[PDB]
This record gives structure tokens, sequence and C-alpha cells, in this order.
RNA sequence: AUAAGGAGAGCAUGGAAUAUUGUUGUACGACUGUUUAAUUAA
RNA sequence: CAGGCUAAUUUGCGCAAGAGUGUACAAAAUGAGUGCGCGGUUUGGCACCUCGAUGUCGGCUUGACUAAUCCUCAUGGAUGCAGAAACUAUGUAGGGUACGACUGUUCGUCGAUUAAAAAGUUACAUGAGCUGGGUUAAAUACGUCGUGAGACAGUAUGGUUUCUAUCUUCUAGAGGGAAUUAGAAUAUAAUAAGGAUUAACCUUUGUACGAAAGGAACAUGGGGUACUAUUGUUAU
């Protein structure tokens, strides 16, 4: 299938992006969503372009979001992925696991449903890379600058579908322009 | 013995008899191996006296909000260098402010007298690492002695706190307050164990007794200001004292000293 | 008499990202150059103060949208705090004053 | 500030309407906005979390004062969390509320994915 | 390395060295075994 | 059982006292009373 | 009751030997019944000794010391050390070893965090420092035993916990003083005595290793919306 167009005005580094999480990581579903136009700056930036990919499994997630996280490093980029467990924070869960069974006599083993070392979203936000000056009226000191916000969702099937954030930003993006046209009135 | 391993009569002057010329073993001790295992450390220049004027912020371009303190230089000069030849270590005496001649006493009067310079409130000495670090007597250093982002440790006395108790001064927790307690809520407890401790009070033992008025050292403080004018030099952080009390200022021991540039531009 | 006064209401424009934040004055403290103005809004449900320093470089702005038909009779308005004297959300006041804005540019 | 035996609001679409505080993960200092906690479910709302269930959960309201870098200080009604796994990853999927700015310094991208407002 | 009070040769190979001794201390019997070195065994404890 | 539940110019119709945790369920004794003056009031 | 002597016993250990287990192969690990020992924690023996006790001990405050190590640091062995984890052992006690629920208590038990939630000695270390959970009563009810008065290592409720510090030690601050020595003002060194002392995370070319799943050591950096350093972003 094709591949997502890129909003115009977005940086320069959308482009291999794109092409990096969809040519050499394999996600199924690709859809870059142009979230740059809310009244309200939500709670991850100025303007955030959420793109969203769909991983084979929880290991394959796992592999690809630490793959991206060393692409982007690379290049300047520092991104945080919000799930992505840590080499050493991995030891320590599975040494209190073990730790604990050893004691017991493997009486938790079959009860350990939800350990924290596991999970099927990972979100790796790279933050607000551009900013400029914007062009406001303040007779105040100057402009509050602005930037561009990418925010990379990868995820499986089933935990995409569950939360379903591609219509929750969505129905935000329309609600935030028809009030913006109030304002203005047409 | 009475201070360490040495039973040598204090009013006996062997030093120079045991000479390192002569074929023996450079001893551990002494001035001159004390001088040699502070060598990184001692500062490079001298530092200067200083006033605690207030404490505020530096607001930087951009949004940066940087807590710091006010120091003064007031009238800051170069008082007496102590040479190793003569003291038996390197350091720079520096004077600050001024003194009512009345007030100062003839001792000290024929002291500033054969200098040509007016009498000072307070002197300091100042250690620095070897002989580049005198300077000429009479010479008045200003806040641009040093340079913004020099990162510098200021001593002052800390504010005095009287005679304390064991929550204050030793972060003593105390006792309850409601459950059965009988007058003993901030008081210390116990003083020591019994027989089988040596039954006294073990040298040591923290126990109220007077707080405050003493040295104090903060490390690592970088400077945000320098503003000649004013005469000033704010440094970064909390320092200790009084508004109004002096302070010695000097480079980071901790920290590598200033580029070979600026240790001779100041000198220029 | 021009100046922003106690139980106006204010909106501070962030240097980085521009969120404007709304509310009535409660408390002005003049320290020198950490001079400081207390706006309280309800957002969402939630009542939301904050302490705003007006010589710091990330605050883009400071506007007067509202201001109070009569002079409170107080240095300080915490008493809005309660629910009898709260004044609610904001969102009224600036919604009517952006209009003026873009109808008048 | 949170403590232990401390009261929370739950506002994310989980079924916990009231949450109390269990322990203060990681830290010796109570919880600010921001902080990991793990809290007990002690209401629900008219695969949801039954009242009595052990959770992890995330500050993100502190009625107590909190001073930022640049000298604001925020201060919200109550105080609030949202809900998580031992993972890290959301138990709801949608915020409704305003939670504090602290949470994007301190990598909850996952939390404010959800589209939470900010004050 | 096994500290033991006895120490022995456990094939052809085996030396006993006294190392670790110098002007401060006495040292300590080893079984030094190149071909094994399971027969590494130490007489004595710091 | 006064059950509970609904209610009585400025921040406040303003001090003191009235004015005390409340509710529910158990064990024991029906109840009000009496008891070791001056460690046990049940 | 504590101290004193002893060490039968122990929930205290070590060493020597090696039946046996370890697919093989004694000593990677494991170690029957035993022998030679150290040590003074548990239950005991004795009785030099009248004294703060029958849970001899708990909590609080404040320690000091020991090292037989739970965490952090260095490291040998491991046909049973590929890596990771874990095991065994040798160095090492610097700093830590938290929080809550239920249990009269420590015994204990559980909950959720944590790098870890280890032990012991000091007259339960410490009540002329606190508590009274205790250490003892008289009241009352029940149970068991006794002809009865009563008894009980029973059960439940209730039940006055003195002291203005003389001496040594200790924490602070002072009066006088003897100092190479006639006495002072100011700034001061050698040296001495103490204080500070935690851990985690990302960062290896996801590299070495590995069939794969997995997955290190070493090293640098993470002080700056000030300086500076560094990494990016746009403009020249
Ligand atoms: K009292
Ligand atoms: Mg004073
Ligand atoms: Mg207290
Ligand atoms: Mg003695
Ligand atoms: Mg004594
Ligand atoms: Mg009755
Ligand atoms: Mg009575
Ligand atoms: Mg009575
Ligand atoms: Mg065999
Ligand atoms: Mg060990
Ligand atoms: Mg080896
Ligand atoms: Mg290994
Ligand atoms: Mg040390
Ligand atoms: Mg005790
Ligand atoms: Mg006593
Ligand atoms: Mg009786
Ligand atoms: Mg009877
Ligand atoms: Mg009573
Ligand atoms: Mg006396
Ligand atoms: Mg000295
Ligand atoms: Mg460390
Ligand atoms: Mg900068
Ligand atoms: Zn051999």
């Amino acid at each position: 299938p094709p591949l997502p167009d890129i909003p115009e005005g977005s940086p320069k580094l959308m482009e291999p992006l794109v092409k990096f999480v969809s040519d050499e990581l394999g996600m199924d579903d690709l859809k870059l969503l142009d979230l740059r136009e809310i009244d309200p700056p939500p709670a991850l930036g100025p303007e955030v372009l959420m793109l969203f990919g769909t991983a084979r499994s929880e290991r394959h997630l796992h592999v690809s979001a630490d793959r991206l996280v060393r692409w982007l490093r690379n290049r300047g980029v520092t991104a945080k992925a919000d799930g992505l467990l840590g080499r050493n924070e991995l030891k320590t869960k599975l040494r209190r696991k073990a730790r604990k069974a050893k004691l017991l006599g493997t009486t938790g083993l079959p009860s350990g449903a939800d350990d924290g070392i596991t999970t099927g979203w990972i979100c790796v936000n790279l933050g607000t890379l551009g900013w400029s000056d914007m062009e406001m009226e303040f007779k105040g000191f100057g402009v509050p600058q602005s930037g561009t916000t990418l925010v990379v969702q990868l995820m499986t099937e089933t935990r995409r579908e569950e939360l379903a954030l591609e219509k929750l930003w969505s129905g935000i993006l329309r609600r935030s322009l028809e009030r913006q046209d109030k304002i203005a009135g047409k | 013995v009475k201070y360490g391993w040495s039973t040598l009569p204090k009013r006996s002057r062997p030093t120079r008899f045991n000479q390192v010329t002569q074929g023996l073993p450079a001893p551990t001790s002494g001035p001159a191996a004390a001088l040699k295992r502070r060598e990184k450390t001692t500062p490079l220049r001298t530092g200067v006296l200083a006033v605690k004027k207030g404490m505020t912020v530096f607001m930087g371009r951009t949004g940066a909000r940087i807590p710091c303190t006010v120091l003064q230089l007031d009238r800051v000069q170069v008082v007496a260098n102590k040479t190793r030849a003569k003291n038996g270590y390197w350091a720079v005496q520096v004077g600050l402010g001024e003194r009512r001649a009345e007030n100062v006493g003839a001792p000290q009067l024929g002291y500033y007298e054969a200098k040509g310079i007016p009498p000072k409130q307070t002197l300091a000495e100042f250690k620095v690492r070897n002989q580049d670090g005198l300077l000429p007597v009479g010479v008045q250093l200003f806040p641009d002695w040093f340079h913004v982002g020099q990162v510098v440790d200021v001593r002052g006395i800390t504010r005095g706190m009287g005679f304390a108790g064991g929550m204050k001064r030793h972060g003593f927790a105390g006792q309850e307050a409601s459950h059965g307690n009988s007058l003993n809520h901030r008081t210390i407890g116990s003083v020591g164990g019994s027989q089988g401790s040596g039954s006294r009070v073990l040298p040591g033992k923290k126990m109220p007794g007077r707080m405050g008025a003493q040295q104090h050292t903060v490390q690592n403080l970088p400077i945000l200001m320098v503003d000649n004018e004013l005469g000033i030099v704010v440094v970064k952080g909390a320092v200790a004292g009084h508004k109004g009390a002096v302070v010695k200022v000097q480079d980071a021991v901790k920290k590598a000293p200033p580029p070979e540039e600026f240790v001779e531009a100041t000198k220029q | 008499r021009h100046a922003a006064r106690v139980g106006d209401v204010l909106m501070v424009t962030h240097r980085r990202g521009g969120e404007p934040f709304a509310g009535v004055c409660l408390a002005i403290r003049r320290s020198g150059i950490d001079t400081a103005i207390l706006l309280r809004n309800h957002l969402g449900k939630v009542g939301v103060e904050m302490w705003y320093k007006i010589y710091n470089k990330n605050v883009a702005g400071i506007e007067i949208i509202k201001r109070r038909a009569k002079r409170a009779r107080r240095a300080k308005l915490m008493y809005m705090r309660q629910p009898k004297h709260d004044m609610g959300s904001v969102e009224q006041y600036v919604f009517a004053w952006k209009k003026m804005r873009k109808v008048l540019s | 500030m949170i403590q232990l035996k401390t009261m929370l609001n739950c506002i994310d679409n989980s079924g916990a309407a009231l949450v109390e505080c269990a322990m203060v993960v990681g830290q010796k200092r109570h919880a600010s906005i921001g902080d990991r906690i793990v809290v007990v479910v002690q209401k629900q709302r008219g695969t949801k979390v039954k009242r009595g269930d052990i959770r992890h959960a995330v500050v993100v309201r502190t009625k107590q004062k909190v001073q930022r870098r640049d000298g604001s200080v925020v201060r919200f009604d109550d105080n609030a969390c949202v809900l998580i796994n031992k993972a890290g990853d959301p138990i709801g999927s949608r915020i409704n509320g305003v939670v504090g700015q602290e949470l994007r310094k301190k990598k909850w991208s996952k939390i404010l994915s959800m589209a939470p407002m900010q004050a | 390395m096994k500290v033991h009070s006895a120490i022995k040769k456990r094939c052809e190979h085996c030396k006993v060295v006294r190392r670790k001794a110098n002007k401060r201390q006495n040292g300590y019997l080893y079984i030094i075994c190149p071909a094994n070195p399971r027969h590494k065994q130490r007489q004595g404890y710091r």
C-alpha cells in the first residue's frame, strides 16, 4: 500500500521517519494524523503529528520501538519511549520475581498475570523539534514561539482497537475547529 | 604524647638539622609534605573579601530564574604576601573596608604605616599554589577579578543560634506527645548503656549546647553577574551568615583552575 | 488607576506554546524583580490557581480582558475559593474578548 | 504531597471513582504531581476495576502548591490520579479533567496521549 | 580456589608453593595446578 | 424520636456560653440507684 | 532477676575423613553415621552472691562495638562457567537494611514498595530518659482441682510507676595560668581530634556471546530555558 501523505509544512525529518517505520520496521497500517489546528494546544506540545503503527506482536513492538529510538539518536533527536523497558530495569523485575519463587517454592509462577514486563503500546515522544516565532498583538514582551511536536505511537492490533486514539484526536480536532469559527464567525 | 605520635619537647627546634640533601628520606609530615599533597586542590589565585548584601533571583532571557546571593566588594586591597621562605606556605593577605585611626591600635597603625595602605576593617589570608599567586601590595581587587560562569567557594560564619537542644542541634526525633509520655517530649532520652559499656558517657556523645556562629563553606557556586560600578559579585545559591557580614570568596578547589589566559589577564 | 487591580480578570500568554491562562487576579505580591500575581480559574470543573512572575520571560504577555465594576475592598481576595464567592469559570470573558479583537482587526 | 491513607479521585474511564493511596513507589518523599503510587479502589462508578483492587496510579493533580522552574506555582482544588498497571500502561482509555504540566517532563506520554487538558 | 586446613596434591602436575610472603606477612601454602584449575587450594585465612 | 431526611456594608448578622464526635451492631446487667473515705464505680 | 563457674543441649559454628548423590566423574555442587575443636546466643547444671524479677522481655529515645554479609565494591572454582541469571568460595562492616495490616509479644503471619528490606553483643544495652505492652496484688464473673478455708504456668474487665544531681564521665561556655621566658595588637602554619560517606537509571554498532530465544563487561556523558560544554533546528 501507499504511505501516509506528509502534511504540508512538516520538518525535514518527517519524510525519512515515515519511510523508516514502514520499509524497515514492518508496520502493517500507518496513518499520520495532522492535529496542528487545535485552539488550546494539547498536553503534548504546540502542534502534534501523531503517527500510528501496528506491530505483529509485543516482542516485535519492543524491538521496533527500541530500534527507532536508536535511529533517531543518530540524528540528534533524543526520543523517550513511554513503554520501553530498559536493560537493567528488566533485570530487577526478573530478579525479584525469581527470588520470590525460590522462597515460596514455585507457588506464584502460574499466578503472575500482570508483571510489568510486557506492554502492547509504546509512545515514542520526539518532542517539539522546530521552534519559531509566532505573530501576535502585544503592546507584553514578545511573541510566544511555537513549534511542531512529533509523536510516534506504536502498538499491537489488539491494543490499537481498545484505545481507539485515532477517533479520539480526530473528534477533538473538529470540535476545536468549530469553536474557532464561532469567534471569527465564518 | 600530647598530640599525635610525637614525644618531642615543644621547645626543641630540630627541623633544620634533618635535611634531605644529606641523604635522609623526605619526611611524610611537615610543611613540605603538607603542600605537596594539596598542590592540585590549592587555588592558583588569591580570593577577595566580600560583604553579604542579600538574596534575590537572576532573571535570564528566554525564561531562566536562578536564585542568587549578592556579595559586595568594599575597597579590597592586597596587604601582605606570605612566602614559603618566610612563613612556610604561599598566601596573600587581603583587606576590606576601613577603620577609624583612633580605634586601630598603635601596633597595627605602624603595620599599615610600613605599607602605604589606610587601616582596613578586616584581614584574611588566601592560600595560593605557588609563587605566581603573590600580588603587589596595595592593589585593589574589583569584581572583574572573577568572570561570569566561574565557580567559587564562599566561606562565611553561620548565623548564631545560642544554646540549642537535641532536635534543632542534632536532628533528634524526640518522643511521643500524648500516649502517656511524662515530661519528656523534646529531651534526648538515653545517654548511654550500663556497666558493660564503661559506666560512663562516651566521648563525642551528642548533647544540647551552643549551635551556629561558625565557619561554613559552600562549594561550586557559579558567578552569574559581575558589576564593577555596584561592586557586587552575584553567586548562585545561599551563603552562610547574615546580611552585612564579611565572607571569603575564592576559586573552587574541587574544580579545575580558570584558563591560563584569564589568570594572566587579571594579573595584567 | 489604569493599572491592573486585584479582582480583575487577566490572561497570561506563555512563551513556549502560546497557551493562554485566564483567571481573576486574587493577589499581587510586589517584591522587586519577583513580583507575582495569583489567578484563579475553573478548568473543567476543577478550581486551579496560578502564581505568575510578571518579570519572567516565560510569560509572553498579560492582558486585562474584564475589569471589576467596583474596586475590591480587600488587598487579597482569598475568599473567592469558597463556593459562595467563587466566580467559577472565566471562559465566558475569554470568548467575548477574542471576538472583539477579531471583529476590530 | 500524597501519603499513605490519602484519598484521591480517578479521572479516567476505568470504573474507579475514589481510590486510597497505599504506597509511594520508588521514593521516601510524599508523591507530588507526576509521581507513581499504589492505590486501593474504595468506590466505583454506576474489565472494570472492582472495589478493593490494588493498582498502580499516577498523581496528576495535587492540592499542595507545586513550584515550576520558572517560578510559576500551580494549585488544584483536589487530588486526582489515573490508574495504571505495573507496566506503566493506562488501564483506562480516556481522561475527563485537567492534569498538571509536570507530566510532560516525567515521560508520561501515554497519559498525555489520552488528550487530557493541562493547566 | 578452596581454603582447606589440609591441602593435598590431586595429580602429578600439582605443585606446593608458598606465596604472598613478604616483609609484612608470612603468606600461605598453595596448591597450583596448570592442568586442572579445580586443584587450586590454599592453606590459611586472611 | 429532636430519629433520619429537607432548612434559618462587608469574608462572616459576627464575642462568651448554650455545645457533646455521630450512627449502627454485639457481650454483660432489665431499669433509677449502692459500693472498697484516700490506686479497682463495674 | 542480673553478674560468676560449667557447656549436657541449642535456632551458634569450624576443621578432618568420605559411605553416597552428581547419565560419566569423590571433593562444580552435595556429605549418612562419626572424630578433633572453637564459641557463650537458646533450653539446662551448679550455687560465689539477697534485690528489680514469671514473656525477661516489647515499644520509644539515643547510641557504642562485633563480623559468622541481606544490599552496594574487588575476586577464584564451576565435563555440571557460551551470554544473562543463579550457585559455591575468598577479600571487605564505609553507608544503608524502610513502610503498613493482623497477632497480648520478639515468637510470628501476611500486604505492597525497595539496590536490599541480614544478624548478634552491650545488666530486656538504655524506666534517678519515657512507656507499662509488661513486672505482683486487693474487686468481679466463668472454668478446673479440693469436704472446706483455698489453689491455678487458667480466662476476661478494672486497677497511685518517688527523687531539686554531691562525685566521675559527657555536651557547651567561661575565670586564672608558665611563656624560650618583658608584655602586647593582628593575621596565622606543622599537627591533632572529629564531620562528610546511599543506591539507581539511560548511554556498547542491541555490539561480544548464542542455532535461536536472549543478551553483557569496559568507557563517556546526562551543572546550562545564566556562562560554558554538547546536540539539533532554521537563517546567512
Ligand atoms: K505533657
Ligand atoms: Mg544574633
Ligand atoms: Mg513528634
Ligand atoms: Mg572503668
Ligand atoms: Mg563512672
Ligand atoms: Mg446496672
Ligand atoms: Mg477507691
Ligand atoms: Mg476511681
Ligand atoms: Mg557413581
Ligand atoms: Mg560473600
Ligand atoms: Mg572462573
Ligand atoms: Mg556470567
Ligand atoms: Mg571511607
Ligand atoms: Mg527492648
Ligand atoms: Mg538506669
Ligand atoms: Mg479474690
Ligand atoms: Mg466458682
Ligand atoms: Mg475505669
Ligand atoms: Mg555538680
Ligand atoms: Mg592546618
Ligand atoms: Mg556510589
Ligand atoms: Mg541555553
Ligand atoms: Zn593437579
